[PDB]
């Protein structure tokens, strides 16, 4: 497509400019996709191998981490969608996503680390 | 502006983001600008981004 | 188990109705949809064992 | 609009909130009104969203 930075976005009233990519608002969710099925297929092999007390029963921690990814991968998909129109509003909102995510996944695996020491 | 008669002329804005070519007509020279207190106007506008100088965005930056 | 699911639904609705607040024009059509969400959800957590019966 | 000359007139459209007077110039009624070209009536008070009306609000109240 292209390498990126679209200078100069022209909007409805001519008063200031943004500094951005060249199509990293639409195109992106297409490499979100590209990782939401497998997320989705994920998701469903921790419904499937669930009930395993293993590991100190790391099946449901692992379980549980890929549906708090799930629910925020569904709710964060359309609010990037539909906020195409902000630049800064739309990166705080994408950033934050990113951010919860990371930090679910330290917190909700991680647990029975930090449990034990 | 200039009416039909040749001897007087109208003063009115015609547009405050249109670059000032001739006293008669009035079209900007490019987009995403705005005439400064040169001469040659139109020109001049940089990004408006600054690099961590709002306070706006220091979550994101401190999580 | 349901309590913590219920929080972490709190806690991923919060930033959309965050970031959603701007253009109030839909906001004020998304609030209903978010609080029967968020019904549903307490409903969920509450009824999972009569969910299971 | 007048122009230098009082013979005749000029035909510029102005802004199209303002309401339909004299020759002069076409008057406006401030902030939050809109005429019509009846009668120059600025009130335009409309509802907020019916109940139960056919634009984001029967998906609402079925669910």
């Amino acid at each position: 497509e292209a390498p990126g930075t679209g200078k100069e976005t022209a909007p409805e009233r001519r008063e200031v400019v943004t500094l951005r990519c060249n199509h990293r608002d639409a195109s992106m969710l297409g490499s979100l996709a590209y990782n939401v099925l497998l997320i989705a297929l994920c998701t469903l092999y921790a419904f499937k191998t669930r009930k395993c007390p293993e590991n100190f029963n790391e099946a449901k921690f692992i379980g549980f981490t890929m549906y708090t990814t799930c629910i925020i991968w569904l709710a964060f998909l359309p609010i990037f969608y539909v906020t195409s129109s902000d630049y800064r509003v739309q990166t705080t909102t994408m950033c934050v996503s990113v951010s919860l995510s990371g930090s679910v996944v330290l917190g909700c695996l991680f647990a029975p680390k930090l449990h034990i020491i | 502006v200039q009416p039909g008669e040749v001897c007087c002329w109208l003063c009115i804005p015609c547009q405050p983001y249109e670059y000032r070519l001739d006293e008669f007509t009035c079209a900007d020279c490019g987009l995403g600008y705005w005439p400064n207190a040169s001469l040659t106007g139109c020109f001049e506008l940089p990004q408006e981004y600054i690099r961590w100088g709002d306070a706006w965005a220091v979550g994101p930056v401190t999580i």
